[PDB]
């Protein structure tokens, strides 16, 4: 299948209560491999996947130096953005940053990305050409001009299209058993009477990896989209994911309804039913 | 591997 | 200024069966800002040994966390997750329902 490496960074200012909170996590596909937390004891980038543990001290020292430069960059940004939007010193504000790269199933570069948000709203984001920024407002156009200066634009380019890709592949190789795997959902349905004329039908998918899954209910072939309760895909905690979709069915009509599961693990999409 | 050159907004 | 409500799910890692050790999860997602308080409850008492995931977010910027603890389900013990967040005028209690 296709693969991705993503880093996610959150900084939250906390006026009067010391330095801003900074959390960074990296992921290959839906598996976390590293963390940094400004509030933890170590003040180091820390392993979170068994396969990354084999990296030497040059890796750990360098990622720690690098993650701390991201921390410091965000600490300045928080003041900068408060000045750009004329906000007071007293409130808490959030900056979020995500970047990374996708590769196709031949492991060659597909796309690279770098997106930034301020208070949960889009701020600036890099287009697919890795050169042009989409800027939210006037404040972000100032950011755009800084970041599109040719020296700066090139360091980012060389990261996303080169380094990010090379290290993703290295990680894919080193963590083969975890990362180059597909776990097909284990599926079942349940039925519960909410009254003597109505029943909840619930379609379950358990133990699947990667997280991407589509679970939909049909009534005689028509999509029951506005009448389905569909929960957010959620982690089991052991490296696999879970999801369910539920419909409330007038009792006697169970056979009309089919659940449909699509997942890269299934060779053919499944159709489940009360026959 | 992290990006080596984050720049201020 | 952006505020999104957490969607709270309480659930076990494995299909629950009485007498086997499992893991009790409270997944909170879809929320903004990041400040959130999450407790797992056993018979309405706060469970003290509770780990949580590293703060992360989805494409739409909204946060998610998993809170988790080892437990052995029995027939009688009631489990729940209690969540507080700026979007909630009081803490929200979601009971564990094994039979879902």
């Amino acid at each position: 299948g296709s693969h991705s490496m993503r880093y996610f960074f959150t900084s939250v200012s906390r006026p009067g209560r010391g330095e801003p909170r900074f959390i960074a996590v990296g992921y290959v596909d839906d598996t976390q491999f590293v963390r940094f937390d400004s509030d933890a004891a170590s003040q180091r980038m820390e392993p979170r996947a068994p396969w990354i543990e084999q990296e030497g001290p040059e890796y750990w020292d360098g990622e720690t130096r690098k993650v701390k430069a991201h921390s410091q960059t965000h600490r300045v940004d928080l003041g900068t953005l408060r000045g750009y939007y004329n906000q007071s010193e007293a409130g808490s504000h959030t900056v979020q940053r995500m970047y990374g790269c996708d590769v196709g199933s031949d492991w060659r570069f597909l796309r690279g990305y770098h997106q930034y948000a301020y208070d949960g709203k889009d701020y600036i984001a890099l287009k697919e050409d890795l050169r042009s920024w989409t800027a939210a407002d006037m404040a972000a156009q100032t950011t755009k001009h800084k970041w599109e200066a040719p020296h700066v634009a090139e360091q980012l380019r060389a990261y996303l299209e080169g380094t990010c890709v090379e290290w993703l592949r290295r990680y894919l190789e080193n963590g083969k058993e975890t990362l180059q795997r597909t776990d097909a959902p284990k599926t079942h349905m349940t039925h519960h009477a909410v009254s003597d004329h109505e029943a909840t039908l619930r379609c379950w998918a358990l133990s699947f990896y990667p997280a991407e899954i589509t679970l939909t209910w049909q009534r005689d072939g028509e999509d029951q989209t506005q009448d389905t309760e569909l929960v957010e895909t959620r982690p089991a905690g052991d490296g696999t994911f879970q999801k369910w979709a539920a419909v409330v069915v007038p009792s006697g009509q169970e056979q009309r309804y089919t659940c449909h599961v699509q997942h890269e693990g299934l060779p053919k999409p499944l159709t489940l039913r009360w026959e | 591997l992290l990006f080596g050159y984050p720049v201020y907004v | 200024m952006i505020q999104r409500t957490p969607k709270i799910q309480v659930y076990s890692r494995h299909p629950a069966e009485n007498g086997k050790s499992n893991f009790l999860n409270c997944y909170v997602s879809g929320f903004h800002p990041s400040d959130i308080e999450v407790d797992l409850l056993k018979n309405g008492e706060r469970i003290e040994k509770v780990e949580h995931s590293d703060l992360s977010f989805s494409k739409d910027w909204s946060f998610y966390l998993l809170y988790y603890t080892e437990f052995t389900p029995t027939e009688k013990d009631e489990y729940a997750c209690r969540v507080n967040h700026v979007t909630l005028s009081q803490p929200k209690i979601v009971k564990w329902d094994r039979d879902m």
